[PDB]
């Protein structure tokens, strides 16, 4: 990546790439707002819009999925990425166009799907669709939510709150939860993602916050194992996740902690 | 549209 950020060595991606893995034959889905495709840093492989307003998926009217694009590569140099466009500029989406996504990752035999979005109520046809999804065994990755805290009430959002999804909070440089990181027993890892500096629309770098961030470092680290262990199903890739993460305090602030892409790579 | 970019 031509950005510089600290996200890409908290998680120990680089010891992996050291040993020679980056995330080659892995076919990740950025379930966003685009990707600009035009970004002289991102070669997209393909992808589909499912926004009836804004038809292009290799282009970025928000700047959110070209930003977790270039998140995914700066972990997974090798990925494959899809743009999926099922957020609108504005960075909205209806439940039905994240269903076509999801679909047309399914049909399109995705490795990975990352969902940098969220809802406070969720959707039980999005449900049907992210289990179907693993069922059929894609990685299916989500921001927790930045919906910080709300007691001893869960602030995970739909779809990240479901079990079949991975549901990543973010910390800081500090490994301390972002203020705004959504809270939760559904919280399942952290990742970077305060202030990653990644590719932004119009050939542009610059930072963003967000459990928006932290889930495309999980993305990518799912494509860096599945290239040291490519017979690993989903659930395994998922399991060695969890199962080797740094503790970082409360399951329920932090789940199992941080990533550890080294460990869990085996 | 009740999704939103996190
Ligand atoms: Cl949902
Ligand atoms: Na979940």
């Amino acid at each position: 990546a031509k950005c510089v950020s600290y996200g890409v060595a908290q998680i120990k991606a680089p010891a992996l790439h050291s040993q020679g893995y980056t995330g080659s034959n892995v076919k990740v889905a950025i379930l966003d707002t685009g990707i600009d495709s035009s970004h002289p840093d991102l070669n997209v492989a393909g992808g589909a819009s499912f926004v009836p307003s804004e038809t292009n998926p290799f282009q970025d009217n928000s700047s959110g999925g070209t930003h977790i694009a270039g998140t995914v590569l700066a972990v997974a140099p090798s990925a494959s990425l899809y743009a999926v466009k099922v957020l609108g500029a504005d960075g909205k989406g209806q439940a039905s166009w994240i269903i076509n996504g999801i679909e047309w990752a399914i049909a399109n035999n995705m490795d990975v799907i990352n969902m940098s979005l969220g809802s406070p109520s969720g959707s039980a046809a999005v449900k049907a669709a992210v289990d179907k999804a693993v069922a059929s065994g894609v990685v299916v990755v989500a921001a927790a939510g930045n919906s910080g805290t709300s007691g001893s009430s869960s602030t995970v959002t739909y779809p990240a709150k479901y079990p079949s999804v991975i549901a990543v909070g973010a910390v800081d440089s500090s490994n301390q939860r972002a203020p705004f990181s959504s809270v939760g027993p559904e919280l399942d890892v952290m990742a970077p993602g305060v202030s990653i500096c990644s590719t932004l629309p119009g050939g542009k770098y610059g930072a963003l916050s967000g459990t928006s961030m932290a889930s495309p470092h999980v993305a990518g680290a799912a494509a860096l194992i599945l290239s040291k262990h490519p017979n690993w199903t989903n659930t395994q890739v998922r399991s060695s996740l969890e199962n080797t993460a740094t503790k970082l305090g409360d399951s329920f602030y932090y789940g199992k902690g941080l990533i550890n892409v080294e460990a869990a790579a085996q | 549209e009740e999704y939103s970019a996190m």
